[PDB]
RNA sequence: CACUGACAGGGAACGUGAGCUGGGUUUAGACCGUCGUGAGACAGGUUGGUUUUACCCUACUUAGCUGGAAAUUGCGAGAAAAAGAUUAUCCGUAAGCGGACGUGCGAGCGGUGGGUGUACGGUACGCUCACC
RNA sequence: UAAUGAGAUUCCCUCUGUCCCGAGUUACUAUCUAGCGAAACGACAGUCAAGGGAACGGACUUGAAGGGCUAAGCGGGGAA
RNA sequence: UAAGCCCAAUUAGUGAUUGCCCAUUAUUCCUUUGGUAAGGGCGGAAACAAAGGAGAAAGUGUAGCCCUUCCGAUGUAGAUGUGGCCUGGAGGUUAGGACGAAGCUUAUGGCGUGAGCCUAAGAUGGACCGGCCUCUAGUGCAGAUCUUGGUUGGCGUAGCAAAGAUCUAACGGAGAUAUACUCAACAUGCAACGUUGGAUACUGGAGCGGGGAAGGAUUUCGUGCCAACGGCACUCGU
RNA sequence: GUUUGAAAAGCACUUUGGAAAGAGAGUGAAAUAGAACCUGAAGUCGUGACAAAGACAAUGGAAGUACCUCCAUUUCAACG
């Protein structure tokens, strides 16, 4: 008999298997379609979530209710200390797949690259990458260097560059990995002999973001989602929950299928692993391509609010410290917490919906505290509210004793 | 008229046995099965790890639902246990071998545990009541361990 | 699957030699899809070893809406239950034909198993197979002779390539890029054929006379 | 009654009680009407009336470990591969054509050594050990 | 028929997680270890689609799956 | 250019037969077994030492008296036959056993269609017992939600979740501070017991207070003591 | 059934352990006759040595083969 009433069903039914992830990083299993009329130029850039804030803008909208009007939305802090070039593959087609060719490598990598080889390298002998340095330039290596730089331009139909986040760069405390995560950028634009020599050039020299993006684009967002363990089927999938007076329980799911066909079906919602999930999420418009505090003293101001102020909050990001680098920052929430890496990945969706054409001017960037609720924008404002306090007149008290 | 197995040289090993221990027969059997291999000095190392907790017992047989662990991939496996009264009894029985090898003559640092075998003993009777007025069993499954070691050197 | 250490350090303690087994590698191009796979379907049980070849040049009788749509009532089967479990549906013409040779095999024994991996069917004449000997072909089942000239047929790879297969034109510049390959190879040594028998000509009157005669009893003068 | 773009019709042991609920049918109590001499009857009405067990196999959900292409073995040799496949340095294309350390002492491409500044802090680039 | 009722029913007020529509915290469990240690149950066992059949198969016919072994769940089957 | 439908062939206008594949059928050849079975031989023909051979029974049924011939053979419920098998005891006969009987064991073969029998080896046993003819019966197990004893998977699993709660140091105790080297300690003896002191709580006078009935009948008390019991523990204990 | 053995000759003594016990010695024809002790079955279990083996649950039939065999029988010279 068929079921009385209609809902639609829970849960999205492609996002399975519901199993955590098998790598904590953002990686894309797609790039964007490669244009050889275009320029060559890198498609992706590891950023690591650096707590989130909001924004205020006015909108240029013909039509709207908000045209010319001022918005506040919430903005996402992902800091970007740039990536190091170690290497390049070539792929080529088969009717199998896509096969490796090889990869040719920068003659210096960095500590935290070949740290990303060992389980423990303070405890080891630390000689990775140590014979093919020394078979680099000798006569021989420089020709198999040579040889497979040509199997590229034979056979390749897809470039890609290999590099890693640069760790020691970005001086965070709570990040406490200390070997370099590792990623493949595939080169899209121009041919295979015009992609190669941008991804030569670009040997052992590092990739700043604002070179790969600009300030008022979108992107795609690789990342990996916050987890939550084994949750019920009420948390995970969002069914109903049971009337107050069921017996052995509320949070479940109370037909889990006809008598025939006489199995449980995979379309039947259960628990187990909610959260640590890869998502790719697409069309996240970026607002600000930042500036390190070593350049920029005052990051979060703008033409319309002159207050000298950096993007780090007062107090810091909640339970991440100071962005001291490079950062980008994007209209809303990208899957997973702070901390974590994640890959801006270059659109695959037709960019030319007048929502993602907007050039994006602000006006007003919230650096006011992420603990309690935030009251002033400045230290300056906050020693200013309060005057000289009782801790203020005693330090002023050993300053004139010395 | 209990030992399953001879030794190649009997004047160079050292028997030990147990009459009725009174441990678990299937955590006994862990326990001293996985010493079949060892020196006597890495077999006794071996139990004063367990009982610090830093290593485990492999429970291969008699496993059949119980926690698995970080420590089992030392023996292939993933879930074993600390077994520390079937631990404690073995290390009773350790003692008393190389108590027999001294007066033997022997040298207990060159002594390799050869022969391990651990088999259920009679079960003793108790009683447990259960709901509605039914009576059912609750036997204690003790055990018997015997081991010789034989001496391997130069 | 490359050979292991073991199987490497053997084949140099012993110096072997290197070894290739006796393999029929067969052209389908202009094939029955299903009198081509009867065929090798007892070949390979007799024990033949049979790389198959150009499978994305097969035929199949009636217009190609009508062999798609019998693929995709073969794709509308799935355990409902769990689909991972379920038929798997192989897209390539390389794997329509393992399949239509495997379904008319045992193919739950063990000598069915044995038969079933002593075929490999790639599509396209890859670069291993190329310079291995002449291909061979079933002229039983060619079309030309199996197929009534004024009825419609159907080319696998072109069946294939609408209902998944996603390597069509990757096939299509791999084959452009031999017959162009093979055939500048061919213009070469044409004065080394040309060679050959106008040196077989003049063989005959350099011989003795006596086994010419005999040689045109016979009629390979 | 009202909203809606629309409030289609069905199946899955009249899907689904170790999923629930127990209103209703479907006991023992009691009341009423009609019936019966009575005990009682009533596809008549009414009210009150224990909903037990998973720790097994599979299925499904997630979570670990781990072999194996003779799907454990045969030594049973098949590369979506190079082109001496007959001897043997590479580069770049077929006709062509670039050079390739010379004989324990030397040299060359090189991995690590000492002192006064350059590119986007510390890594590179100037000017004793292996191999040819 | 006033008063009385752990009696049966209906509406209204207050009231609220009964609900929209769920979330979050606590104690105790589950869960992991040490000690101790059962029972129900048990032909043999245990992946499915269709066909046939004592006319709802885990075993038979033809197909489709299936590397081994595990921990926590769970209530579709085992006409449990 | 059927591997579909309807007709038709048998290697094709060539000269005449039966393309070939599969049975517990058919024909035929062996072996068994039973007949409403059918015949023959059974007065030792002669002869023959060791250093051509053995048998030959007047017979229902045998290791069938021996040959030759012919036909049948499956079967539930059921009937019957069996010089058919097996177990306890009894009457007779003939033999085994401390140089190893019964019993038990089996990659111990042998032979019987079979029920079964017999040999061998036990690095098993330690005193009884076999074969044949008769006689006798508490005489043959796989299942009766069979009886009694034991064992087993589940399974080191479910669990041992009401009555708030314990911590500390010193002593006691076998219950530790327990280590093959070239090791300073942590990372290689953990957990758990009693007593006194101290800290922290609880019961909260309808008390985990102090006495009696009924019921129990030594649980009282001291001292030893820890096998089994006190569902964990014990050095404590009703 | 107490039926250990012919007879307690019922394990002195040694050294590990707090002990139960263990390792040796000893008695006896026998201690794998060591105390509810002759024989010591089946089921079930451990251990040493091996044989292997995908997922067809297992068992089963036929017919070969591969490896094994404290088994039987036959054959070894102008002979089977
Ligand atoms: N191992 C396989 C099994 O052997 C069993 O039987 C085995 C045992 O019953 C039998 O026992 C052996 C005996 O062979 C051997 N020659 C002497 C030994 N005394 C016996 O062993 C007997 O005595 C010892 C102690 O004395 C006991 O521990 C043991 O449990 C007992 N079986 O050896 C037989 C094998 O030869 C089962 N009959 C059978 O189910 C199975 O085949
Ligand atoms: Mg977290
Ligand atoms: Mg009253
Ligand atoms: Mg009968
Ligand atoms: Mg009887
Ligand atoms: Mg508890
Ligand atoms: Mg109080
Ligand atoms: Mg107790």
């Amino acid at each position: 008999s068929h079921c009385k009433f209609e809902h639609p069903r829970h849960g999205h039914l492609g996002f399975l298997p519901r199993k955590r992830s098998r790598q904590i990083r953002g990686r894309a299993r797609a790039f964007p379609k490669d244009d050889a009329t275009q320029k060559p130029h890198l498609t992706s850039f590891m950023v690591f979530k650096a707590g989130m804030t909001h924004i205020v803008r006015d909108v240029d909208r013909p039509g709207s209710k908000v045209n010319k009007k001022e918005v506040v939305e919430p903005v996402t802090i992902l800091e970007a200390p740039p990536m190091v070039i170690v290497g390049i593959v070539g792929y080529r087609q088969t009717p199998v797949g896509l096969k490796t060719i090889g990869t040719v490598w920068a003659h210096h990598t960095s500590v935290e690259f070949r740290r990303r080889y060992y389980k423990n390298w303070k405890q080891s002998a630390q000689l990775a990458f140590s014979r093919q340095k020394q078979f680099a330039n000798t006569k021989e290596g420089k020709v198999a260097e040579a040889r497979t730089l040509n199997a590229f331009a034979k056979k390749a139909s897809v470039i890609r560059v290999i590099a890693h986040t640069q760790l020691r760069k970005l001086r965070n405390h709570r990040v406490g990995v200390k070997k370099a995560h590792v990623q493949e950028i595939q080169i899209n634009g121009g041919n295979v002999a015009a992609k190669i020599a941008l991804a030569k050039s670009l040997l052992e020299k590092e990739v700043r973001v604002d070179s790969v993006f600009q300030q008022s684009e979108a992107c795609d967002v690789c990342s990996v989602t916050k987890g939550h363990g084994t949750e019920g089927v009420v948390k995970r999938w969002g069914v109903a929950c049971l009337p107050r007076k069921t017996h052995r329980g509320l949070r479940k799911v109370a037909c889990i299928g006809a008598w025939h066909p006489a199995r449980v079906m995979y379309t039947v919602a259960r628990a187990g692993q909610h959260g640590y999930h890869h998502r790719t999420q697409l069309n996240k418009k970026i607002y600000q391509i930042g500036r390190s505090v070593a350049v920029e003293p005052n990051q979060a101001t703008t033409t319309y609010d002159l207050t000298a102020k950096t993007i780090t909050p007062m107090g810091g990001f909640v339970g991440y410290g100071t962005v001291r680098n490079d950062y980008v920052m994007l209209k809303g929430s990208v899957s997973g917490p702070r901390r974590r890496v994640m890959t801006l990945r270059r659109p695959m969706a037709p960019q030319t919906s007048r929502h993602l054409k907007e050039k994006i001017v602000l006006k007003f960037i919230d650096t006011s505290s992420k603990i309690g609720h935030g009251r002033f924008q400045t230290k300056k404002e906050k020693n200013q509210w309060f005057g000289p306090l009782k801790k203020d007149r005693i330090r002023r008290e050993e300053r004139l004793r010395k | 008229t209990h030992y399953s197995r001879k030794p190649q040289v009997s004047s160079k090993s050292a028997k030990a046995k147990v009459s009725d221990l009174r441990c678990h027969y299937k955590n006994t059997f862990e326990t001293a099965n996985v010493i079949n291999g060892m020196p006597l000095r890495k077999a006794q190392q071996l139990y004063r790890q367990v009982l610090a907790k830093t290593r485990c017992i492999p429970f291969k047989r008699y496993n059949g639902k119980i926690g698995r662990t970080a420590q089992a991939k030392e023996w292939g496996q993933t879930k074993g246990r600390w077994p520390r009264k079937s631990v404690v009894a073995m290390m009773s029985l350790l003692k008393n071998a190389e108590a027999n090898a001294i007066e033997k003559g022997l040298d207990p640092n060159q002594m390799v545990i050869k022969h391990v075998q651990v088999d259920q003993a009679a079960r003793m009777r108790r009683r447990t009541y259960r709901a509605h007025g039914r009576i059912t069993p609750y036997m204690c499954s003790p055990c018997h361990v015997q081991l010789f070691m034989s001496e391997k050197k130069e | 699957a490359f050979p292991s250490r073991k199987d490497a350090s053997r084949a140099q303690r012993k110096s072997a030699k290197k070894h290739r087994p006796e393999i029929i590698v067969i052209d389908l191009k202009d094939h029955v899809l299903g009198r081509a796979a009867a065929v090798v379907a007892k070949q390979l049980l007799l024990g033949k070893k049979i790389t198959v070849v150009r499978c994305e040049q097969l035929n199949i009788a009636g217009t190609e809406i009508r062999n798609k749509i019998k693929y995709l009532q073969y794709l509308r089967k799935r355990k409902l239950t769990n689909p991972t479990k379920g038929p798997f549906h192989h897209r390539a013409p390389s794997d329509v034909f393992v399949r239509t040779v495997r379904s008319m095999l045992p193919r739950y024994t063990k000598r069915g198993m044995k038969a079933l991996n002593s075929l490999v069917a790639y599509e396209g004449i890859p670069p291993n197979v190329v310079r291995t000997g002449g291909r061979v072909v079933i002229p039983r089942a060619q079309r030309h002779v199996c197929y009534r000239s004024e009825r419609p047929y159907t080319v696998l790879g072109n069946m294939c390539k609408h209902v998944g297969w996603k390597y069509s034109d990757v096939v299509a510049n791999l084959e452009k890029a031999r017959v162009e390959k093979a055939s500048r190879h061919h213009e070469k040594q044409a004065k080394l054929r040309e060679a050959w028998k106008a040196a077989r000509k003049e063989a005959l009157a350099k011989m003795p006379k006596h086994n010419v005669e005999v040689l045109k009893k016979f009629g390979y003068a």
